[PDB]
């Protein structure tokens, strides 16, 4: 199937950061919200892998900013977990759900706090991230920061409560 | 002149499920550096179903790298609570009903729980978690697996084919 094949190619181009190819495939008619076997869209993969320019052009061409994959992850979860600050900012600008819950109730703030991404924690907080959000263990982002020895983030979350 | 023995049922028997679970968990434990040497999961898969699950679990873990390893590390587990915690995570995974993707996730989680158990000096749990996986597959998930074409269908979907 032609259309499905274009989607597959778009997913791969977004995954590996081939910006010109992403643009060509969109012009060919590739579905910007094509999904792979794991429910990831091109925006998920570009966000996860730090491809900012691709993230921008996908959003400009109708990508679902709040697409959800097989384990409940949104592009914002992926950018936050992987430390891509600029991508976090552009996703939020485009209406990303700041408190979306992935599997086990994990929010983007949980993941940024866990992974030690201070600047991302701060931007999430500015956009209304829920400091009191509990995962299915009962852990807040503060608890994850503490668990991982990220005391600067723990202090920030403490004073943000 | 060799006459067939029409044996009665042995409810606890589950040889194919046990071999599949043992292969995948053994493969993953060696891959993560928690087990070395001979035993199930060492060397190439000797059954296309086992190869299919190794490949499916590997590909899943590449996409969701720390999803289950984080969960297994964060989960409070002692030998006395392990079955309860295993059941908790499995039941959550299968909210919304089984599908092949959730089955793969279930295997990945089970292996992750085994790895964390070895890491926490609770190696005794490895064999126990394998058996809990077997019981869960043979009872909770069996009807869905059968109605969906059985493990032969899984092998067709996830395996590397007749040439390999």
């Amino acid at each position: 199937h032609h259309g499905s094949d274009l989607g597959k190619k778009l997913l791969e181009a977004a995954n590996v950061g081939q910006h010109d190819e992403v643009r060509i495939l969109m012009a060919n008619g590739a579905d910007v919200n094509a999904a792979d076997k794991y429910g990831d869209t091109p925006l998920h993969l570009a966000a996860m892998n730090g491809h900012l320019e691709i993230v921008e052009v996908l959003l400009k061409t109708g990508a679902d900013v709040n697409a959800v994959d097989f384990m409940g992850r949104t592009p914002l979860h992926l950018a936050a977990d992987n430390g891509h600050l600029e991508i976090v900012e552009v996703l939020l600008k485009h209406g990303a759900d700041v408190n979306a819950q992935a599997f086990w109730g994990k929010t983007p703030l949980h993941l940024a706090a866990q992974q030690g991404h201070l600047e991302i924690v701060e931007v999430l907080l500015k956009h209304g991230a829920d400091v009191n959000a509990q995962d299915k263990f009962g852990k807040t982002p503060f608890d994850l920061a503490i668990d991982n020895g990220n005391e600067d983030i723990a202090e920030v979350l403490q004073k943000a409560a | 002149h060799h006459h067939h023995h029409h044996g009665s049922a042995t409810p606890a028997s589950a040889p194919d499920t046990r071999a599949l679970v043992a292969d995948f968990v053994g493969y993953k434990l060696r891959q993560k550096g928690y087990v070395c040497g001979a035993g199930p999961g060492e060397g190439p898969a000797a059954d296309p179903l086992h190869q299919a699950m190794r490949a499916a679990g590997d590909e899943f873990e590449t996409r969701f790298r720390r999803t289950f390893s984080d969960l297994a590390a964060q989960l409070h587990v002692t030998p006395g609570s392990a079955q309860q915690r295993f059941t908790q995570v499995s039941d959550e995974l299968f909210q919304g009903g089984p599908n092949w993707g959730r089955l793969v996730a279930f295997f990945v989680f089970g292996a992750a729980l085994c790895a964390e158990s070895v890491n926490k000096e609770m190696e005794v749990l490895v064999g126990q978690v394998q058996e809990w996986m077997v019981a869960y597959l043979e009872t909770r998930l069996a009807d869905w697996i059968h109605s969906s074409g059985g493990w032969a269908e899984f092998t067709a979907l996830y395996g590397d084919g007749a040439l390999e």
